[PDB]
């Protein structure tokens, strides 16, 4: 299990908790931003999803690039017309922290379909390095999601597909989920999706790791499953439609549970 | 962010990297003497280069006695400037210049004490080096010795991704890495560690191949030639080939006789086959071949 880091997990888990909170934006900035709502967040989180898929990106890269985002708009007031630039050079960072091979600049130009030009990336690039003060390694749901997944007994691909799809609904409306920790909306998304599919529970083993039960759990929980039942009606498909793909094992096709007998 | 280019006075040139010149500097206020690390971005076409913002990234967030310290980071007009502490050499330069009767013992088992420590440290915040050679290994005048250079380190998720192939200077490289395998983890910082213990105590390299199936030959004929038993799954790795040629192992006294039992253990723990069975560095700062440790000076 070298793979899975033994003698370091903990230490890992322990680790991103204390970063989590430390990279941790502000719920509720979008109050302050005079021209950006969270419906706009929503478009740009879910054309991010787009990007990805066309350019066969980790779910990890999507993940920081809108980590990136919400902490940037949390000190940093955005024009309408300028909140794709702040996005495209988001998704440029992420992927040269995290892809063995990001796409060029120019690619990145390219799917803003000219709004925006080379150099306007570029020094977007180096505004946000300057405002998280290069602070790139932030927690993500993912990177908690996957330490989740070593306590099934035993695997089981489909619960893990499930997970993410549901993980990722959450990164695409700031209200309600901002107000939750990455490593809480891990374990919502992982409950929820074991609970769908095999009907079991978030596991005792679990509730040693990580403190939470499904007591702490609950609020995060009920917002889950709302966005679960309503996914098919949201204004944004994105995510849906990728996670209908075999990779994903279909999971997006999967009907949610009427009830959670929480 | 706490500095401008104003208060360093460049002093020499100390080195290069793959994206610049390293100097050596001094703070006209504080006095400090640290190490620039010159960045040009005006000679960049895609932006911040990756390295950089893995290099940064990382290392602002590794506050460890044996890993480099990232003092500061400086966006002049054009260039981007890295702020490291200054330290007056490298492990190589030391073995080469200064151990020509060679290394004492207290002083290997000391550094490699030190090292054990601070990729420790790495491993617990989700960081693999992947370029751990002597080269890259910081030793300053009070006997300290610091893991350096992390242009090509990684933050890694639980369990970890493929990530990119044939890192690690070739010298340094994994079995698992040279075998082409799927995943490689903590294990492959700690096959390097084991390279450089061994340098360390003879002044040569362990294992110098010239290409990467003359590197497998070579840890082959030293280790014997892996099979099922020894690492389960080896045959059907990617680059495995049944035409590899069968060597077999051969006494573990033999590949560095100055070696004591301790040291021979604790080396061969860190060269196991099975990426599973090797030592951690967090387990390996437990071992007898430390018992008796110090840190003397250079
Ligand atoms: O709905 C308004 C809007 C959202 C984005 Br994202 C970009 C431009 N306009
Ligand atoms: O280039 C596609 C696109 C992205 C956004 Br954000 C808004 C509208 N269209
Ligand atoms: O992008 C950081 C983040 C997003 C959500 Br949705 C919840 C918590 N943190
Ligand atoms: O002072 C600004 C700064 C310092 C470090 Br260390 C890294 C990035 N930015
Ligand atoms: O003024 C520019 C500069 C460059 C170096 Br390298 C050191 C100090 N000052
Ligand atoms: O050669 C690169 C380097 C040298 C020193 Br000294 C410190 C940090 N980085
Ligand atoms: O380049 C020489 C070589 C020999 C064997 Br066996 C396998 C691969 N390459």
């Amino acid at each position: 299990g070298v793979n899975e880091v033994p003698d370091y997990h903990e230490d890992i888990h322990t680790y991103l908790r204390e970063m989590e909170v430390k990279c941790k934006p502000k719920v509720g900035y979008m109050k302050k931003q005079p021209d950006i709502t969270n419906s706009m967040r929503a478009i740009l989180v879910d054309w991010l999803v787009e990007v990805g898929e066309e350019y066969k990106l980790q779910n990890e890269t999507l993940h920081l690039a809108v980590n990136y985002i919400d902490r940037f708009l949390s000190s940093m007031s955005v024009l309408r017309g300028k909140l794709q630039l702040v996005g495209t050079a988001a998704m440029l960072l992420a992927s040269k922290f995290e892809e063995i091979y990001p796409p060029e600049v120019a690619e990145f130009v390219y799917i803003t379909d000219d709004t925006y030009t080379k150099k306007q990336v570029l020094r977007m690039e180096h505004l946000v390095l300057k405002v998280l003060a290069f602070d790139l390694a932030a927690p993500t749901i993912n990177q908690f999601l996957t330490q989740y997944f070593l306590h099934q007994q035993p695997a089981n691909c489909k619960v893990e597909s499930l997970a993410m799809f549901l993980g990722e609904l959450s990164l695409i409306d700031a209200d309600p989920y901002l107000k939750y920790l990455p490593s809480v909306i891990a374990a919502a998304a992982f409950h929820l999706a074991l609970y769908t599919v095999t009907g079991q529970s978030w596991p005792e083993s679990l509730v040693q790791k990580t403190g939470y039960t499904l007591e702490t759990l609950k609020p995060c929980l009920l917002d889950l499953h709302q966005t679960y039942l309503r996914a098919p009606q949201h204004a944004q498909q994105s995510i849906r439609e990728k996670y209908k793909n075999s990779k994903y094992h279909g999971v997006s096709l999967l009907n949610p549970p009427e009830t959670l007998n929480v | 962010g706490p500095g401008s280019m104003e208060n360093f006075q460049k002093v020499e040139k100390i080195g290069e990297g793959t994206y610049g010149v390293v100097y050596k500097a001094r703070n006209k206020l504080t006095g400090e003497v640290v190490a620039l690390k010159k960045i040009r971005l005006d000679t960049e076409t895609e932006g911040v280069p990756s390295t950089a913002i893995r290099e940064i990234s990382l290392l602002k967030e590794l506050n460890h006695p044996n890993i480099v310290k990232l003092l500061d980071v400086i966006h002049t007009e054009n260039k981007l400037y890295l702020v490291f502490e200054f330290l007056h050499q490298d492990l190589k330069k030391f073995m080469d210049a200064s151990a020509l009767t060679g290394i004492p013992l207290p002083l290997i088992k000391s550094y490699l004490f030190q090292l054990l420590q601070g990729l420790a440290f790495c491993h617990s915040h989700r960081v693999l080096h992947r370029d751990l050679k002597p080269q890259n290994l910081l030793i300053n005048t009070e006997g300290a010795i610091k893991l350096a250079d992390f242009g090509l380190a990684r933050a890694f998720g639980v369990p970890v991704r493929t990530y990119t192939h044939e890192v690690v200077t070739l010298w340094y490289r994994a079995p698992e890495i040279l075998l082409g395998c799927k995943y490689y983890s903590t294990a492959v910082d700690i096959w390097s560690l084991g390279c450089i213990f061994a340098e360390m105590v003879t002044r040569r390299a362990l294992f110098p191949g010239d290409s990467e199936i003359d590197q497998l030959f070579r840890i082959f004929r030293t280790l014997g030639t892996p099979d099922e038993v020894v690492w389960p799954g080896v045959t059907s790795m990617p680059d495995y080939k049944p035409s590899f040629p069968k060597w077999a192992r051969q006494d573990f006294s033999k590949v560095v006789p100055p070696l004591d039992e301790d040291g021979r253990s604790l080396l061969s723990q860190m060269l196991h086959y099975d990426p599973n069975k090797r030592i951690s560095a967090k387990a390996a700062l437990a071992h007898p071949f430390f018992q008796d440790v110090t840190k003397p000076v250079p």
